[PDB]
């Protein structure tokens, strides 16, 4: 992922300009987006995003996963 | 940890829902 990518789409998720990505907006996304995803599985991921159950992504978390690679 | 696809899916869906908003 393009550092550049990853910037604009941390920008256009915090929706308060906060700085962070609520999990509301995440949960929002799985629960929506996702294709039939159980609630424990949606607080699975939500949990593997937001690393110290702050309930926020702060930008490091979310570049966390999304420039991971795990090969 | 997540398989890994759960993981991308969690990614591909963050990065839709990102585009989505940009484009109102
Ligand atoms: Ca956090």
């Amino acid at each position: 992922l393009d550092e550049r990518e990853l910037k604009e789409a941390f920008r256009v998720l915090d929706k308060e300009k906060k700085g962070v990505i609520k999990v509301d907006v995440l949960r929002w996304i799985l629960k929506s987006l996702g294709d039939e995803l159980t609630e424990d599985e949606i607080e699975n991921m939500i949990a593997e995003t937001d690393t110290d159950g702050s309930g926020t992504v702060d930008y490091e978390e979310f570049k966390c996963l999304m420039m991971s690679s795990d090969a | 940890g997540l398989s890994p696809e759960k993981k991308k899916m969690l990614k591909k869906l963050i990065m839709q829902k990102a585009a989505e908003d940009l484009a109102n």
